[PDB]
């Protein structure tokens, strides 16, 4: 990984990404959404992650 | 070939109907104006 104090930088690109085998992953320790829940993640679309 | 008394009842009334029509796209302090984007991304609580 990266320093806390030199943070990585990804910009995601176009992407068919599935936000739920993040969300049921179950290994997460702490999965908080803050300005959609996250269910509705994945029938979202974005342009920039 | 005059009617202002006429005209100004039309204008007021237009001008109320388009000041109720603005007033949908004011947050009055929510995230969206719009409602399916808040009911998109966000869940019922």
């Amino acid at each position: 990984f990266a320093s806390v104090y030199a943070w990585n930088r990804k910009r995601i690109s176009n992407c068919v990404a599935d936000y739920s085998v993040l969300y049921n992953s179950a290994s997460f320790s702490t999965f908080k959404c803050y300005g959609v829940s996250p269910t509705k993640l994945n029938d979202l679309c974005f342009t920039n992650v | 070939s005059a009617l202002g008394k006429l005209q100004d009842v039309v204008n007021q009334n237009a001008q109320a109907l388009n000041t109720l029509v603005k007033q949908l796209s004011s947050n009055f302090g929510a995230i969206s104006s719009v409602l399916n984007d808040i009911l998109s991304r966000l869940d019922p609580p």
